[PDB]
């Protein structure tokens, strides 16, 4: 629920760095909640409330006492006025859905009251095909300026990815944001594992005209990098021994600090040049000797920052 | 299988159960009640003074005790060897043998609590003295000191 | 057995009759250290702490399978007039058998 | 793996069987941890005992040399046989061997006391208890060290079972009971099916 | 049905509870009462609450239970170690934090409900009770930092005066707390 | 179907039957015989039945079973730790009594139907064989205590006699028997 | 699956089955039939003497004891490593894998009963004479001490 | 559903395909793509098609790949052993193995199909990219037994060159793949 907040908070176009740098296309945030409690309810309207994102948002709120068929009807409510908003007055709207696990819960319900044929796990077998008609309404029209984003917040039951929800929403959507309970664990917030994460449509988003000309290569190298360090630390427990190559234990002071820097920052608006900026200081790797995943030039442009904040 | 449904609703409505056991029953024990996964919920309320005697419910908690230590040193004492263990691993050995031989091994004798009780106080003396935590010194003094001879030697 | 230490802690102990050997330099300490294994008669070898701090490196590329020519650094004479740092060596060996610098 | 209520009822007993191995081998573990800090000060007496032989040692090797002439002492050590006579019997520590050394450190290779200098006979005596100390130096280390591996190995054991398969164990168990779930429940959807049709046939047929 | 915490009622209850009290048996198997597991345990309602602290009991508060945390859960990822070798054989500031992590758990995460007294404890008495425990910890590290012995620290006559903090009545608790924190100033400054 | 001995027919047959012989798919496929589970088996009429075998084979012979049983669920127990660490961690005795339920499993337990002679095996043979392997065990175990290497032991000639035991024929077993019994011990008393 | 309803059926009512292993497919080896949980229930009516040879049953039964202890020793070696061993676990091991070589991975030819006897009884001569406790004397006298590379060159 | 291949669509798409590409989330998790899983996977069209490998690509194509595939099950098995002992407490011809492995996975068999040199390969190109990688091992396992060091033989040059291979257009790759062999040649032969 934080997480949803946050980027419904901080979530904004940046037109000046695109090519076309122009004045701000309307944006608009709207929110859609399924089975919330009176607590998430408050916390989430307080949310809006103190920043001022309220004025450009339009909330649909369902509570967890209010009728079963109501988690049903409420994101094709959503996604219909957000449809409405982007394809006939041009908004950029980002669609956030509360809980999809409390709609599936519902949806199951009354495939049992039908008396259909059960799924996976008592689901209906039709919950692909549903799920599929929500989110199949983001995208882009060509012609119209205007454009839906979804971000479906769903609870792995029992932290278990093979479930019918996540994995038939994983199915349906363009890869996923995982949240780790280890980073939990260790404090960090954000607790986003990038190592299970992906982004399916990322390839053609970045670049020239969009963010900037480092970042796929950033990106790589980071993965690359912080795999690296997982993987060290993954045989360090198995080997017991803290004694090995030099060039592992600069792999486990970068993982170290990347945990604690780049994925730890806590309510921090970073924005994509503070992130890229936070990504080149945390590369305190060899320039040469490592760093070699992606064959770059721009290490002479921005290589040795020295991981110096604020 | 205790997970079947009929075990797990009659401990969802019981209070506790008796446990036999299968390894003391091949071992020629009986009755082969195992008394680590047994447990009585109203155990407490029916035993002390005035009810059975006052010592009853400390002497069953150091049985417990003894008895779930001696049995993880059977354990260890196949790999690591009888003489690598301290004297007192070596005396729960003994005390645990000692207690599936003559206080579980019962037969078809019917023993009073009285002698079962007196029984478990001569078990609990192969123990140190001052080992035994579980039991208040005013029991030790008053009860600790007898020997094996009631099943054995002098049935 | 056999000590590789300086000339005189091995003419010193080759008072003894004790096989010793002369070295200043690690590396030809090593060297012949791998000749002295080579022969493999002696079933001890001492090397000197400031010849071959860590003799590990060096024990492990022969005699992989067997450990009976077993070798433990010791104080050189020189610096074992001065003194030997007993607790310090105690404390390292028990990071590197057990790694977790548990003392006092 | 073949999914069956059998076959869940022995995975469950391997879990469990994993649990108790687990709980062994860290009782294993405590008990060598001990033994290895018992080795450990012995070991440190010894190093401490070395330590005061070693400087005596060079003491009297320093005495001798100035009191002696060099080529003196190096006659004195050419003509004393080597003291080859040793051996390592092979020590069993918790099922593993290793050499335990010993020295026959004869006599009989001394020659003339009286005819020696005055400070070779210090020398020599300083020298082989000198020897003798460092043996058993040694023979502490080796142990400590095998000691050492020893509870590598079964904190290895430990870590490797606790890890991965206690967790692979368990996720096996799940995916099975979620398995004998949905044939259960398709079991009496099947069930609900049938008795419906039976209400109809005999509701419609009268 | 066996304390599995995936069964679903669980789950679906775990889902909505704006709290969790995993309560444990280990515990009162240890004679640890209210044997209430500070592991897996969790509330969403210190956030909202800490304003009403703030106000009503102190305005450090918060600070002194978020250190009373952080205790925990140092005393609780030192337990490999700790059980593993022992805690004579641990390192002298480890063995401080053990010891502190004790303290705690004796004396203020302790409540006798069969007592006359502790079986209630206010938000004040237990704001002084942790503001006494944390005064302690910072002049025994500051202590430690400067060559003392850790038995020296374990037997101050301060440490029987926070044991009996507890049992105080609640009127006769602020000038207990007041001149206990005077004792604990005075006594470490004492040591060397 | 599929072995699942929780099928219902199974489970209704095991609440009426004295006798429970379960087959193992383990077994059969090593190709040792019958392939019964003895830790899954059990009978009911062994009580029952010890007049009759006192009287009709001897008089010991309930409490010959019962030791051959007590080794049978020792070895059972054994086998935890040996599927933990491997056979060799084991210390003599545990190794020993490993090895004697491996004996009793390969040459009393095993019986080839095809066989000749094998095929059938009267109650005094079977006695005879169980009097012939705790003589053996016995020895072995005083052996072992006065310090006689259990390979040592294992390499016996007397061992292959007992292995080869249940190949005699009826008509000349007790000969058999009383020369095996008299190997065992001499060999013991002179190997100690 | 072995536990599947169709071969459950079908091994219900047949007499025995020749199940193909994917392991020793993968290793290369073909035909893939793992003995063990294969069978033949009516083998005993056509082996023995005078129908195949008189060591053709306890070579088999011989054959299946030895296999079934490497393949034990392979579970054992997958946790204590192979260094670990004694000197019969390694001798079954190298049973176990030299027979997966030989004895099964026979390729597109064609053997006879004679040839494929002699090979089970070079496979039984790399283990001890007096190991062998499912064979006869005789037979033990008459054909072990081949050796493979007298076989083949 | 859940990347279970046991269920029935799967099962019966198995009965009638010649071809069997298996996927594995645990290689997408870690971005090394294609993520065949190349232990799970068949294909019955291998056998078939040698006749057309010998007369289009080269006459010993075939023994290229088996000999790759050879390499890659040693891989494999060798894992479980790395896994267990720990890869420093094994021989080095076993590393050379698993080191041989890693880089026939991340030079030949990951592909990046949005790289716009890499995203398509020719059947030569891929040749030869195995035998650069198989004359390089070869020539490794001449030094290891010749006595050079393994830590050496990683550092090598040839890597790089090797690794690269793969982002090399069709065009270039014949002139790259002839100064590769010569360098794989001259740099073992620079060991002596």
């Amino acid at each position: 629920n934080e997480i949803a907040a946050q980027i419904a908070r901080q979530a904004t176009v940046r037109p000046d760095l695109s090519g076309e740098g122009e004045k701000e296309e309307p944006f608009a945030v709207v929110f859609a909640a399924m089975g919330i409690t009176q607590r998430e309810l408050s916390y989430f309207i307080q949310e809006f409330e103190r920043t001022g994102a309220l004025s450009r948002s339009v909330l649909f709120l369902n509570k967890a006492d209010d009728p079963t068929i109501e988690r049903i009807l409420t994101p094709r409510m959503a996604l219909t006025v957000a449809e409405y908003l982007a394809f006939e007055h041009d908004y950029h709207v980002l669609v956030i859905l509360t809980d999809m696990t409390n709609y599936c819960e519902a949806l199951r319900e009354i495939g049992a009251a039908r008396e259909e044929i059960p799924g996976r796990r008592g689901y209906p077998g039709y919950m692909y095909t549903d799920l599929a008609t929500i989110y199949e309404r983001a995208g882009v029209v060509e012609g119209k300026k205007g454009s839906v984003t979804q971000i479906p917040i769903l609870s792995m039951p029992d932290d278990d990815r093979t479930h019918p929800i996540p994995d038939l929403t994983g199915y349906i959507t363009e890869g996923q944001i995982q949240l780790s309970r280890e980073l939990h664990r260790k404090g960090i917030y954000p607790p986003i594992d990038p190592l299970p994460s992906l982004s399916r449509l990322m390839n053609n988003g970045v670049g020239k005209g969009k963010t900037r000309e480092d970042h796929k290569q950033v990106s790589d190298q980071l993965y690359s990098a912080y795999a690296n360090g997982v993987d060290i630390r993954k045989l360090v427990a198995i080997i017991g021994e803290d004694a090995l190559t030099e060039n592992d234990r600069r792999y486990l002071q970068f993982a170290d600090a990347f945990e604690r820097f780049f994925i730890n920052q806590g309510q921090q608006n970073r924005s994509i040049e503070e992130s890229l900026q936070i990504a080149w200081a945390l590369l305190s790797m060899l320039p040469q000797g490592e760093l070699k995943r992606i064959s770059k030039d721009h290490i002479g442009k921005y290589y040795g920052q020295k991981l110096e904040e604020i | 299988d205790r997970t079947h449904p009929i075990p797990d609703l009659t401990g969802y409505i019981t209070e506790g159960q008796i446990q036999l056991s299968r390894e003391l029953h091949r071992k020629g024990i009986y009755p082969p009640i195992d008394p680590l996964p047994s447990l009585s919920r109203l155990m407490n309320n029916g035993v002390g003074k005035g009810k059975t005697r006052e010592d009853h419910k400390q002497v069953s908690d150091q049985l417990y005790s003894a008895y779930a230590n001696g049995v993880d040193i059977r354990k260890l004492v196949a790999i690591i060897g009888e003489d690598a263990l301290t004297e007192n691993d070596r005396r729960y050995l003994q005390f645990a043998d000692a207690f599936e031989r003559f206080f579980i091994n019962q037969g078809q004798q019917n023993r009073s609590i009285e002698e079962s009780l007196q029984i478990a106080w001569a078990l609990l003396s192969m123990l140190p003295q001052g080992e035994l935590k579980r039991i208040s010194k005013d029991h030790i003094g008053k009860y600790y000191g007898q020997k094996l001879e009631e099943i054995w030697g002098a049935p | 057995m056999a000590v590789i230490a300086d000339p005189e802690t091995a003419q010193g102990f080759r008072l003894a009759g004790l096989e010793g050997y002369g070295a200043s330099s690690a590396e030809e300490a090593q060297s012949l250290l791998e000749t002295l294994v080579e022969r493999g008669g002696y079933a001890l070898v001492a090397v000197d702490e400031a010849l071959l701090p860590d003799p590990e490196r060096a024990v492990e590329r022969l005699m992989r399978g067997r450990d009976l020519p077993v070798l433990l650094p010791i104080a050189g004479l020189k610096e074992a007039f001065q003194g030997h740092d007993v607790e310090g060596y105690m404390r390292e060996l028990v990071r590197k058998t057990i790694g977790f610098d548990i003392k006092l | 793996v073949s999914p069956t209520r059998m076959n869940l009822l022995q995975r469950r007993g391997q879990l469990r069987l994993a649990q108790k191995g687990v709980d062994l081998l860290k009782k294993k573990r405590d008990a060598l941890v001990a033994e290895f800090f018992g080795l450990v000060r012995e070991a440190m007496e010894a190093r401490k005992a070395l330590d005061q032989a070693a400087k005596e040692a060079y003491a009297a090797l320093l005495l001798a040399q100035a009191f002696d002439g060099p080529e003196v002492v190096a006659g004195a050590a050419l003509g004393v046989p080597p003291l080859e006579g040793v051996e390592a019997e092979v020590e069993n520590v918790w099922g593993s061997k290793v050499p335990r050394l010993k020295a026959t450190f004869p006599d009989g290779a001394l020659l003339s006391p009286v005819g020696t200098p005055a400070y070779t006979l210090e020398a020599s005596r300083a020298f082989r208890r000198y020897a003798e100390a460092l043996i058993r130096v040694a023979n502490t280390e080796t142990r400590l060290k095998k000691i050492g591996e020893e509870i590598k190995k079964t904190t290895r054991r430990v870590n490797a079972l606790e890890q991965v398969v206690i967790p692979g164990i368990r996720a096996q168990i799940r995916f099975i009971q979620q398995v004998l779930e949905q044939r259960e429940r398709e079991d009496t959807f099947r069930l609900k099916r049938i008795k419906g049709k039976i209400e109809a046939r005999e509701a419609e047929e009268e | 049905p066996g304390g599995d915490m995936s069964e679903p009622v669980t789950q679906s209850t775990l889902r909505i509870v704006g709290a969790f009290w995993r309560l444990d048996a280990s515990l009162a198997f240890r004679r640890h009462f209210p044997a209430i597991n500070w592991n897996g345990s969790y509330s969403l309602f210190t956030s909202a609450l800490d304003p009403w602290y703030r106000e009503n009991v102190a305005e450090d508060y918060p600070e002194l239970r978020d250190a009373i945390s952080e205790l925990l859960q140092r005393e609780a990822g030192l337990q490999e170690i700790v059980q593993l070798v022992g805690p004579d054989a641990l390192q002298d500031a480890e063995r401080l934090v053990i010891e502190v992590g004790r303290i705690i758990r004796e004396d203020f995460l302790q409540q006798n409900a069969y007592h006359e007294v502790d079986a209630y404890c206010s938000m004040k008495k237990a704001y002084g009770i942790m503001k006494m425990i944390l005064a302690f910890y910072k002049e025994a590290e500051a202590a430690i930092k400067r060559g003392v012995s850790i038995d020296e620290i374990l037997q101050l006559p301060v440490l029987e005066r926070i044991g009996r903090a507890r049992y105080v009545s609640e009127e006769e608790f602020p000038a207990y707390f007041e001149e206990a924190m005077k004792e604990i100033q005075g006594a470490f400054k004492a040591l060397a």
